[PDB]
RNA sequence: GUUCGCGAAGUAACCCUUCGUGGACAUUUGGUCAAUUUGAAACAAUACAGAGAUGAUCAGCAGUUCCCCUGCAUAAGGAUGAACCGUUUUACAAAGAGAUUUA
């Protein structure tokens, strides 16, 4: 099958976009792979200052 | 063919004779965009359908017929079309040659050309979900739909017998009397469709009977989608079907196997 | 991405045997059936002079995670329904996979945008994973209530009368009939044996099955057919008494018949559902009485 | 129209009307029996206050009692 | 058809293009029924139009005769101010007002030269010309503001709405800077963990 | 006679008892949960009975 | 769509809201179009909406400035004469109907009655023999090529 | 149906009428959409609850939220618009004593 695809000349009082309303979404986050979180080092010594 | 393609479909209602397009008044002012009543409570809304469909009577030959029409029509099922033979939808109860044209499409909507949802309406009623095919009804409210009349509780189900073997061919009919409901099983989905749409709101009186003067007056009887059969009686049956729709489809993707090779 | 979007998944089957298809795309038509939110509508026609418009009812991503056309939601492989296919696999891999569906509309959308598969859409959608599967089903293939007072309805049952040519009645009485074997399976023999077929246009039976009480009965209208319903029937069985009694024959199942005699009717095999029970459990010794 | 949530019971039960009229009535009592019913079992301590609501509850069955035996 | 969207019933339009509500409300419906500067202005630029038109009506019926209906458009058109209350929705149009006044000044001294102070005068056509502009400022500002109206009622408000800074919440939001300069420069200097 | 649901608030109120709320699953792991999975289930079920 | 609760006008429903943004362009148009006194009616050109959404005057007015301002002048005069010799002249009531009761519809109730006498001047013979065929036409030589 | 041909018949005398027969002209509408209950407006009303920081009464700004409403609005209102006011246990060790086990 080869398919024509045309657009439809829609009626500019209805709205277009009929599908179209301010709804909100969480997205997922899509991880595959971790990033190393690349820090150096095991000083540290705490003067109980602080 | 002898008590449908040899006659045509006959005008059940007249186009003056088809009810007002507002609904009873159930509020102070009308709502104009929303077909309804706006202020105040909002009662009662569901009123015995006044008309109903003989099937061996107004079945004939229409003018989706010609056209080879998928569909059939929706006032039909409710004895309210008014075009007649003039109609672009079918006349008739669904057959199995019907429902092999329909057989690509029944998968994503009904019999009547409405799309099928996700999942079920909340009360069960309406179109269906497309996830399960559902043949089985839930024929509810029949104290409404026979006037508190009392009968007893096998006569109930010889009602619900004899009109619902009108539309279509039946799996199984069963009514429990405690529970006061029946549950109608079709060979078809089809069928179970059209039946539904057919018998929302009507009365199980039969003109016998003295209240049919009064038939108007009552509630109506609702006619929804059924649960799942919880008696394991009924579950080992499920998944005997199951699996026997399971063999005949492994047959028929094994040859697709063969011609892919 | 809303600049660059995938190309619809569609059946083959709902595009239908003709090569040039126009179709018709709108930006943001309706929303998803699945997850509630827009897309691209495409529909088409499949001939230029029909009259059904074929819509996408779903959006590509959900079309993607079950691995179905977006028509008419059918199986992109194999063309079967998503329940029978996750039944399926299931045999195989002697695990339930399962596509599960949120009924919650923030879960509907969030479920969506992941970009995993569902179900059997990691087995299909891999030409390599679904043939060896196929090949896997092959091998399956070469496997290939005491207290009831219920002495007032026995009396209107036959139980004691024959089925011979010399009565003519109308009516009936179909018992040994299992909780399977449909209502329309038992009017269609009966039909196939007359040659009455389309039976339901001109009402020729009328049958009543309970299912429960394991029993039913079959009516014609214009006794002559009687007769024929009865030389149809050659197999018989006599009861070490007497009284031979007709079999009706679906596949693999046996149900007798006797002459009724009159019209029984709707209640005449019970008037309660834990009162039909036990006229089955009361044939059971009857049916075994007639065999054995 | 006119709703029966805005008036009275009304107070005898023989000078009510048609019977598609008292069956709205007898579920204006059936309401507040089911409010009160869920009233009943709470832990709120109360025990002065849900013995004068268990005799209001009494008064009411009696009500439900009459309009079922007008009916 | 737009206040039976809303879901308001109880606010009635008669067939002058007024609004007036039909009970005496709650103050859930008061805060429901808040119509903005774009309803109003447009109904009250339609009832300018069916004033306008229902005198070329009673003039085609025979009820009115020539010479007083261009002294009737000549009234409305000095008096739109007047007749329909246009201008509490928008008070620029004031500066139209005061056209259509100072106009009617230099027509009449020039008109009623020699003959009293009768009501006869319907040279309307410089103040046909004052409103002919204003509505040729206000498609372009209405045509928006009633685009946001019906797309807001066919798709909803937006959720991603920023509130801009301005002088009721500058002290605020000079708060939430300093709390978080004051975060960022402790939490650098902490040991760890 | 079944317990009632708390009725929705707004339109999109999520019944967080139907179904996994906002099902994060774990990273594909290489260590084989095969057998564990099972036994989880079965040990679900079985407090579910 | 005089009474519009059927099932069959819920696309046309929400048509009438998207011609409201358009609403003060068709205004405009119909107030650009207003005939002016000399003429009784003026058959304007319209483009509407095929679910009868809006009409708007497709026209402009373009009209001779020396014709127009002679026209004007001509009524000019006729208005000041007309208010010298009439003993009492009535201004009409605002508004000019109830509004309770709906505008009344044109084929019914004005368009099978005459219209009535436009304001036009006494005009000389002599004197304006070259104007007086055309001066107050609605569209002045509109076929003299 | 028009228009160009060709043929036959009659009136004709090459024109008119009739019906046979080639051409040419003109070429695939509409639907995301079916007409009351079962595919989704809301609000009023009954009843109950009674109102941020406080001892007490009164101005408010914000902030976070998979809550939004009105408004043309990125202005501003919506009770400071609302919700918040609860639940609360392990990166856990080092050192020093009396009962009890082990084998
Ligand atoms: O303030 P005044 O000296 O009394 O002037 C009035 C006043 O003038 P404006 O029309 O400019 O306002 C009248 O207007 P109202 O405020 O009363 O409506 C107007 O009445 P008309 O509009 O009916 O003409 C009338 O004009 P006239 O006398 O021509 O009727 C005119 O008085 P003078 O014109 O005599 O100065
Ligand atoms: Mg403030
Ligand atoms: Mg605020
Ligand atoms: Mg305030
Ligand atoms: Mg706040
Ligand atoms: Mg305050
Ligand atoms: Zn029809
Ligand atoms: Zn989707
Ligand atoms: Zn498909």
């Amino acid at each position: 099958h080869h398919i024509e695809v045309v657009s439809k000349q829609m009626d500019p009082l209805l709205p277009r976009f009929v599908g179209k309303k301010a709804r909100k979404v969480v997205a997922p986050t899509e991880n595959d792979e971790v990033v190393p979180v690349l820090h150096m080092d095991g000083g540290e010594a705490d003067p109980n200052e602080w | 063919m002898t008590s449908w393609r040899d006659k045509s479909a006959k005008v059940q209602v007249k186009e003056s004779e088809l009810p007002s397009s507002i609904p009873a008044q159930t509020g102070l002012t009308f709502n104009i965009w929303y077909n309804k009543w706006s202020q105040g409570f909002a009662g009662n809304t569901r009123f015995v359908s006044p008309f109903a469909l003989q099937p061996q009577l107004h079945s004939g030959k229409t003018r989706g017929d010609n056209d080879g029409q998928l569909f059939f029509c929706l006032f039909f099922a409710k004895g309210m079309c008014c075009l007649g033979p003039k109609c672009e939808y079918l006349h008739h109860i669904p057959d199995e040659e019907d429902i092999g044209k329909l057989a690509l499409r029944t998968e994503v909507l009904d019999c009547f050309g409405r799309e099928k949802f996700a999942d079920y309406r909340e009360d069960m009623g309406g179109i269906g979900s497309f996830r399960k095919k559902n043949k089985t009804l839930y024929v509810g409210g029949i104290d409404g739909a026979l006037n508190s009349k009392h009968l007893k509780p096998a006569q109930i189900e010889s009602r619900i017998r004899f009109v619902f073997s009108r539309l279509g061919d039946i799996d199984r009919i069963r009514y429990v009397e405690s529970k006061n409901c029946g549950f109608v099983k079709f060979k078809y989905q089809a069928n179970a469709e059209f039946a539904k749409e057919a018998m929302s709101n009507q009365t199980l009186l039969l003109p016998s009977d003295k209240e049919w003067d009064d038939r108007r007056e009552g509630t109506g009887l609702l006619v929804k989608w059924a649960n799942e059969d919880p008696d394991p009686a009924a579950q080992k049956r499920l998944q005997e079907e199951l699996k026997l729709e399971s063999l005949n489809m492994m047959v028929h993707l094994i040859n697709n196997n063969t011609n892919s090779a | 991405d809303e600049i660059n979007e995938p190309p619809p998944n569609i059946c083959e089957q709902c595009l239908g045997d003709e090569a040039n298809i126009r179709m018709t795309k709108i930006p943001q038509g309706s929303e998803c059936k699945i997850c509630t939110l827009p897309f691209t509508l495409y529909h088409f026609k499949t001939s230029k002079r029909s009259n059904n418009i074929i819509k996408t009812l779903i959006c590509v991503r959900c079309a993607t995670q079950r691995n179905i056309c977006q028509c008419c939601m059918l199986d992109s492989r194999w063309h079967i329904p998503i329940q029978l296919r996750d039944h399926l696999i299931s045999l195989v891999n002697e695990e339930n996979v399962m596509t599960e569906e949120a009924k919650n509309d923030m879960m509907k959308r969030f479920l969506s945008l992941k970009n995993v598969k569902l179900g059997g859409a990691q087995i299909t959608s891999d030409p390599s994973e679904a043939d060896n599967i196929v090949d896997k089903l092959k091998n399956i293939l070469l496997r290939a209530y005491a207290s009831v007072d219920i002495s007032h309805i026995l009396k209107k049952l036959p139980l004691n009368e024959s089925f011979l040519k010399n009565p003519s009645t109308k009516s009936f009485f179909l018992y040994n009939i299992d909780a399977s074997i449909p209502e329309w399976k038992i009017t269609d023999t009966v039909s196939q044996l007359l040659g009455i077929k389309k039976w339901k246009d001109g009402n020729s039976l009328s049958l009543i099955v309970n299912h429960k009480a394991k029993c039913g009965g079959l009516r014609f209208q214009s006794s002559e057919l009687g007769e024929r319903f009865v030389s149809k029937i050659s197999e018989t069985l006599v009861t070490p008494k007497g009284l031979k009694r007709g079999v009706l024959l679906i596949d693999r199942f046996r149900i007798f018949i006797i002459p009724w005699s009159s019209g029984f009717s709707a209640a005449s095999f019970g008037t309660n559902t834990a009162e039909n029970i036990k006229l089955s459990l009361s044939l059971n010794k009857l049916i075994q009485l007639e065999l054995g | 129209y006119k709703d029966y949530s805005r008036y009275q019971r009304p107070r005898n039960v023989s000078k009510v009307k048609s019977i598609k009229e008292a069956n709205e009535w007898k579920r204006q009592v059936s309401k507040e029996i089911k409010q009160k019913s869920t009233r009943i079992y709470d832990p709120s301590l109360n025990e002065m206050q849900i013995a004068e609501l268990n005799d209001e509850l009494n008064n009411l069955f009696k009500e439900w009692k009459r309009w079922q035996w007008h009916i | 058809l737009l206040i039976h969207r809303k879901g308001l019933t109880y606010l009635h339009l008669d067939y002058n293009f007024n609004l007036k509500p039909t009970k005496t409300l709650t103050t859930k419906e008061r805060k429901k029924s808040r119509l903005g500067n774009s309803f109003h202005l447009m109904r009250e630029l339609l009832k300018m139009m069916k004033l306008i038109v229902d005198t070329h009506v009673q003039f085609r019926l025979g009820n009115v005769d020539a010479f007083q209906l261009a002294d009737g458009i000549h009234y409305i058109l000095n008096h739109i101010g007047q007749l329909t209350g246009i201008y509490r929705y928008k008070y620029k149009v004031m500066h139209q007002i005061r056209a259509c006044k100072d106009l009617k000044h230099i027509i009449y001294y020039k008109f009623n030269k020699n003959l009293g102070k009768g009501p006869g005068c319907g040279f309307w056509q410089p103040a046909w010309r004052v409103w002919l502009n204003f509505l040729r400022g206000t498609i372009p500002l209405l045509e928006r503001y009633i685009g946001n109206l019906i797309t807001r009622q066919f798709e909803g408000r937006s959720n991603e709405i920023v509130k801009t800074t301005t002088k009721q919440r500058l002290d605020a939001y000079y708060d939430l800077e300093l709390r978080n300069s004051v975060m960022d420069d402790i939490l650098e200097m902490m040991p760890e963990s | 006679v079944a317990i009632k649901k708390p009725k929705k608030k707004y339109g999109t109120d999520i019944d967080y008892n139907e179904d996994i709320v906002y099902e994060q699953a774990p990273m594909p792991g290489i260590y084989d949960t095969s057998t564990e999975d099972r036994q989880i289930k079965k040990k679900f079920e079985q407090f579910e009975r | 769509h005089s009474d519009m609760a059927s099932k069959m006008y819920n696309t046309d429903k929400k048509a009438f809201l998207g011609a409201l943004k358009y609403l003060p362009h068709a205004i405009l148009k119909l107030l650009e179009n207003m005939p002016h006194p000399w003429e009784q009616a003026k058959e304007v050109k319209v483009l509407y909406h095929t679910s009868g959404a809006i009409t708007f005057v497709n026209e402009t007015p373009r009209v001779i400035e020396p014709v127009y301002t002679a026209q004007w002048s001509a009524t000019w005069i006729a208005m000041r004469r007309e208010k010298r010799d009439r003993t009492h002249f009535k201004r009409m009531r605002f508004p000019p109907f109830d509004d309770d009761e709906p505008p009344l519809s044109y084929e019914q109730h004005i368009e099978n009655i005459e219209p009535l006498d436009p304001i036009n001047l006494p005009l000389d013979s002599q004197d304006d023999e070259y104007v007086k065929d055309w001066l107050y036409d609605s569209r002045p030589l509109e076929e003299d090529s």
